């Protein structure tokens, strides 16, 4: 596992992710915290959303734990912090990257699916008063992403 | 060249290739069928396991021949 | 009426009507020698009616090669009457019994007749009987390293389950008018030509549901055919499909019909012109046998093996067989004849076994008709083996020296073991161990570690358990049981209770892993494996590992520097379903059940941690409002659970165990339908709850239910148990309480500055003080399937069934729900059998010493379709690093405790290679992008200084070694890997 993380981490190391960077905490190879940046055509523009990653001893046989950190008002991120990502689950192979999950929590955030929704109350808001979950997001992302 | 191939749990699958076909090959057609990753697929012909990088040709196997789709146990 | 208690784990695998069956069949086994007596425990262990025993002849010491329940003391005593008494002990619901003589029209009163160590005259006179009368008859025997089985079930054998699979199920997303089905999205139905499927909750196509079979031709991994359904309508939407299973007829022919003209089953593909050779070997064995007063040939005697080739001749001429007989395998089977391995004995008393409950079950697919086996790849090379050497010694060794010879006894009795593990494989391991004289020797020594406890559930297939020991430990009973056994092991076993882990290595470190010779595996989870074999590469032992579930088996071996070890591949993982699915959204009772597990964990569990902790650390408030996700559910769960609802009587506990039904079975499904009514549509204008979506509707609460009473009934005593109130069953005290209740009114809320950290502050400080409450503790609830007094699996039962009537899946019960929320693995004693036999005939190769990959085996097994198949082990992979040939498994580098620096510049200068990362553990020692700064603090530091510094732990005084990962990158830059470090401190 150790290799693996280290050549990932290089990888990031070498080509900025440019919207993110994530790196292990302290000395700890198997517990990273992430940094996403609000994409500037959504509702989070001008935001910082961290993230917890926690490698298992099976790496890359079982999928990281990647949880958020930061108060975010999505219709697939509860309040726990709990991605619905099929890939984090079970679509997890051993040939996936953090790069990549990142990108796939970025393209989450830039465009929600309410239909198969975590949160009903904010599927609700967003398939009804689209407005309401903008002004809702935004107060979020200025409340807790700002700061 | 048509072949067979067996699991453990007595399901039995045809697959359509050829001599000159990879153990690759092989493996993603069983993925295709089945939707087992080929990192997880054992394939054994008489008495030897398949591995990756090398040919049908190198282990002699011809038409109608029967492989075993196997994997390991975690109880007892 | 089965005991559930002591079945469990074989009730699934067989099921009940199967065990019902087998409750009513009487066994017959004719011979009382290993094999015998193999076949005879692992049947009084399954659980049919009765066994009789027939067996008049007087023990031999060289009898004990491989019967475990004789012992020196009865020589001369006939073998029934004295295994007899020890047999009846495994099972308390199967007696045995001894019979002293057999005539032919007494064979009518059982259903199954097993015979061993009989001539071919006398199993054609059993066999003409039995085959006219239909009663399944089975002969088996064992030969050296030479086994045979022959099944006869009769002419109209009725099979009702051919595989032991559970039947196929899947959600359809159209029917077509010419039956073409196709699955939802990305979902495989799995079925083959010619099976048999029912459909039900088809829309549009009512005809379907009715419950018919139909034909099914599968048109690719997705989709199938079922025939023409134009009368029955035009197009069908949605809806399930189940597999239907049909009985199958297996014809069978008698001994006398099938010694001409033999159907065989062949347990290696890789060697397909035997089975042939050994059908005319058996025979001639018993023709000389009948030539010689019943004495076979005597061991590795040429003499004995002319003769002998000269009868299979003879017997290859009548029989009109157009097979080249090959001499070396013949003259072989006639040099092992007096052979007696109790390995051999274990596999083919495993596979018997398992024939006869098939006989008494009428399930899964019987042996038809001859099975021939050999492990010959086994017989030593490193030693001499000849007549002079194979002789006799009148000692309890005899059967196995009949094959080795006595210098590999020497070699075998002083191994020194290590067996972690003492379930079932771990037990039967022991037992062959003792049998084969494992350790009994001035130098060797036997060590098994286990932390575990006796369980009536572990009585089942761990024979060398009895009642009397439960609640003891697992390998001090072993130990001594199979003491009792062999008594040469008195003093030479050394019994652990501890787990082997990274917490364990002060015990089981560099001075224990030296002495040993090789270690075998026993355990039952894949994380323990990876650490024994982690451990068995670095200190460079062989390893024996193997693996059962229900009826499947397979054993591997890893041998240092020649193959890859356990590690190097991967399994398929555990499924997990996404949490959408479980917290809204669930169409399976899988999905109900976890999420009453959740449920059970949250109300019962996480809460009165939370409290405990309260009560116990000083500075608890400050670290969990920064530390948890959500520090006002922690404050809230300390505030019910101290101070809002905490109980002082049962009734309390009724009172809240009614408002969680509520909570959980009525508002929250309320509040779900506010935000997607049952006439919502998606996006793109489809309807919502369509496909694995299914609309849910709430529950009312009704007092008369069955699932309602049992919800409130394992809440409230569970509750009790939180607050050691004193719980009662009685329901008119419930139904007394639950009268006079008044709902609180609920309403689904539609929804529409930083003064919540001062309410969470106030919230804080209405908690009473942790000094006002000393001594003072709630009791948690500690998830526990194994007992039927708990109400652990009561409560996940009614949760799970609720929640089910929520979405109108269909409910389980407790027997199903044990399974799935427990994580109960199936478990079989054949299986177990079986695998320990592979493995001591794995173990025997370890000894000898072989170098080549090719005479290592692999093995695979299934027996419910009694399938065996066998292939070499994977070589170690090995690579060029600087221009030298280097495995990437079995090497290292041998250090000493230099500088960071030092090492940096030894692979600089030895390797020619730049180091990149250095890592230890689970910590980054060196990196070659740190800042400057760090690295010079960190350069003229010694690796074990560097490593103490960065884990900010000292290492400890046993400490001898550290392992050290490196990635360097040669000097064009590109990456190259190269073997571990081993720093020697
Ligand atoms: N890390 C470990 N170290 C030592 N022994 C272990 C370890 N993990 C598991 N075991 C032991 O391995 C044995 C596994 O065998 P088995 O699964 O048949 O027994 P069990 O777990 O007690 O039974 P069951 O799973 O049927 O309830 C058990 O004795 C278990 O205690
Ligand atoms: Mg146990
Ligand atoms: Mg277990």
């Amino acid at each position: 596992a150790l290799k693996r993380i280290n050549r990932e981490l290089a990888d990031l190391g070498k080509d900025p992710p440019s919207s993110s960077s994530a790196g292990p905490v302290g000395d700890d190879l198997f517990h990273w915290q992430a940094t996403i940046m609000g994409p500037a055509d959504s509702p989070y523009a001008g935001g910082v959303f961290f993230l917890s990653i926690h490698f298992p001893t099976d790496y890359p046989f079982k999928p990281p734990k990647v949880n958020f950190t930061t108060r975010i008002y999505h219709p697939n991120i509860n309040s726990n912090g709990s991605i619905c990502l099929d890939i984090l689950r079970d679509q997890w192979s051993p040939a996936l990257t953090i790069s990549k999950v990142l990108l796939s929590i970025s393209s989450l955030l830039t465009d929600p699916n309410p239909d198969d929704p975590l949160v009903p109350e904010i599927a609700h808001v967003y398939k009804t008063d689209r407005s309401r979950y903008e002004l809702s997001a935004r107060e979020w992302t200025r409340k807790y992403a700002i700061g | 060249m048509q072949i067979f191939v067996k699991t453990l749990t007595g399901k039995t699958i045809t697959l359509e290739v050829e001599s000159s076909d990879t153990i690759d090959n092989v493996k993603s057609k069983i993925q295709d069928k089945e939707g087992i990753p080929p990192d997880q697929q054992r394939l054994i012909f008489a008495g030897k396991q398949l591995e990756d990088g090398r040919t049908l040709s190198d282990y002699n196997i011809q038409k109608e021949s029967t492989l075993h789709l196997v994997l390991r146990l975690r109880g007892g | 009426t089965i005991d559930e208690g002591l079945y469990s784990r074989q009730l699934y695998v067989l099921g009940h009507e199967a065990m019902k069956q087998m409750s009513q069949s009487n066994v017959l086994i004719i011979g009382c020698k290993g094999l015998g007596v193999e076949i005879a425990k692992n049947v009084c262990l399954a659980g049919v009616k009765s066994v009789t025993l027939y067996d008049p002849q007087p023990t031999r010491i060289e009898d004990l090669s491989s019967q475990y329940f004789l012992t020196e003391d009865d020589i001369g005593v006939p073998r029934a009457k004295v295994t007899v008494s020890k047999l009846a002990e495994l099972n308390q619901y199967v007696p045995v019994s001894v019979v002293d003589e057999l005539s032919t029209e007494y064979l009518k009163n059982f259903k199954c007749v097993v015979v061993t160590e009989t001539s071919l005259t006398k199993q054609l006179e059993i066999n003409d009987f039995t085959h006219k009368n239909h009663i399944a008859y089975i002969a088996a025997d064992s030969r050296g390293l030479f086994g045979s089985i022959f099944c006869d079930f009769g002419e109209n054998f009725i099979c009702t389950d051919t595989d032991g699979n559970e039947p196929l199920t899947g959600m359809i997303a159209s029917i077509t008018d010419d039956g073409v089905v196709t699955m939802l999205e990305e979902t495989r139905h799995g079925l083959e030509n010619g099976d048999f499927v029912k459909f039900t909750e088809v829309k549009g196509m009512p005809g379907l549901n009715d419950g018919t079979p139909r034909k099914v031709e599968v048109k690719g991994p997705y989709t199938f055919s079922i025939g023409s359904v134009k009368d029955l309508g035009s197009a069908g939407y949605n809806g399930v499909f189940t597999q239907v299973k049909v009985p199958t007829k297996i014809s069978f022919k008698s001994l006398r019909e099938s010694l001409k003209d033999p159907e065989y089953v062949y347990p290696d593909f890789g060697k397909m012109m035997r089975p042939p050779q050994y059908h005319i070997a058996f025979q001639a064995l018993s023709a000389f046998a009948d030539a010689h007063e019943g004495s076979l040939p005597r061991p590795r005697n040429d003499i004995d093996a002319a003769e002998f080739f000269e009868f299979c001749k003879k017997i290859a001429s009548t029989l009109q067989f157009d097979v080249e007989l090959d001499e070396k395998l013949i003259k072989e089977i006639s040099y092992q004849a007096r052979g007696d391995l109790v390995a051999m004995s274990a596999f083919l008393g495993g596979a018997v076994a398992q024939e006869v409950l098939k006989a008494t079950t009428s399930k899964f697919y019987p042996l038809k008709q001859y099975f021939y086996f050999d492990s010959l790849e086994s017989l030593p090379s490193s030693v001499t083996i000849s007549e002079e050497t194979c002789k006799p010694r009148g000692c309890r060794y005899d059967g196995q020296i009949a094959v080795f010879g006595s210098e590999f006894q020497e070699k075998i009795a002083s191994l020194s073991t290590f067996l972690v593990g003492a379930g079932a494989i771990g037990c039967e391991m022991l037992k062959n161990w003792a049998m084969m004289g494992v350790a009994t020797g001035e130098s060797g020594h036997i060590s098994v570690t286990d932390m575990d406890s006796i369980e009536k559930s572990n009585l089942n297939r761990q024979f060398l358990f009895r009642p009397r020991d439960v609640g003891k430990l697992k390998s001090e009973c072993a130990s001594t049981a199979v003491s009792i056994m062999n008594p040469s092991l008195t003093g030479k076993i050394t019994s652990y209770q501890e787990r082997v882990g990274p917490e364990s290595e002060g015990i089981f470190g560099d001075e224990f892993f030296e002495k040993l010779s090789l270690v075998t595996n026993a355990l039952d989870n894949v994380e323990a494996r990876m650490y024994v074999d982690r451990r068995c590469v670095f200190f460079e032992k062989p390893l024996l590992e193997s693996g059962t579930l229900g009826t499947k088996g397979n054993t591997q071996v890893v041998v240092p520097h020649l193959t890859e070890s356990y590690g190097s591949s991967q399994d398929p993982p555990e499924k997990s379903f996404p949490i959408c699915t479980l917290k809204n959204f669930p169409n399976r009772i899988e999905h109900t059940i976890a999420w009453a597990r959740d449920l059970f964990e949250g109300l019962f569990k996480q809460p009165i941690d939370n409290v405990n902790m309260y009560l116990s650390s000083p500075n608890f408030l400050e670290t969990s409002l920064k530390t948890s996700s959500n520090p006002r559910e922690v404050l809230e769960n300390i505030r019910d659970y101290l101070v809002t609802e905490k109980p002082l009587s049962f009734e309390e506990c009724i009172m809240w165990a009614r408002l969680q039904f509520d909570k959980f079975f009525n508002n929250n499904i309320q509040q779900l339908l506010f935000n997607f009514p049952k006439d919502s549509v998606t996006s793109t204008g489809q309807p919502f709850w369509s496909g694995p979506k299914r609309a849910p509707t709430p529950l009312s609460f009704d007092i008369h239910n069955r699932e309602h009473f049992d919800f409130i009934v394992a809440a409230a005593s569970l509750y009790a148990f939180n607050y050691g109130l004193k719980s009662e069953t009685d329901p008119a005290i419930y139904e007394r309480v639950l009268a006079g209740y008044n709902p609180p009114p609920f309403a689904p809320k539609s929804g529409i500055a930083n003064k919540d950290k001062q309410e969470l502050k106030s919230i804080a400080d209405s908690l009473p003080p942790p000094s006002s409450l000393v001594g003072f503790r709630l009791t948690p609830a500690e998830f526990e399937k194994d007992d039927d007094s708990n109400h652990h699996i009561d409560f996940i039962t009614a949760a799970s069934n609720l929640r089910a009537m929520n979405y109108d899946i269909t409910p389980a019960d407790r027997f199903k729900t044990k399974f799935v929320a427990g994580k109960i693995v199936p478990a079989m004693c054949t299986s177990t059998a079986v695998v320990s036999g592979l493995v001591c005939l794995e173990l025997v190769k370890l000894v000898d010493g072989k170098k080549k990959i090719e005479e290592y085996k692999n093995g695979f097994f299934n027996l419910a379709i009694g399938l065996f198949t066998f292939s070499d082990p994977i070589a170690s992979p090995k690579m060029k690093v600087n221009g030298k040939e280097i495995d990437k498994i079995w090497d290292r580098y041998n250090l000493p405790d230099c500088t960071l620096q030092e090492l940096i510049d030894y692979f600089q200068k030895e390797e020619g290679l730049e180091v990149t990362m250095l890592s230890s553990g689970v910590s980054l020692l060196y990196a070659n992008f740190q800042p400057p700064k760090k690295l010079a603090e960190r350069l003229p530091l010694k690796i074990s200084e560097l490593v103490e510094q960065i884990t900010k732990k000292k290492l400890e005084p046993f400490r001898k070694h550290l392992v050290l990962e490196i990635c360097c990158d040669d000097a064009n830059g590109e990456d190259v890997e190269v073997p571990f470090i081993c720093i020697k401190l």
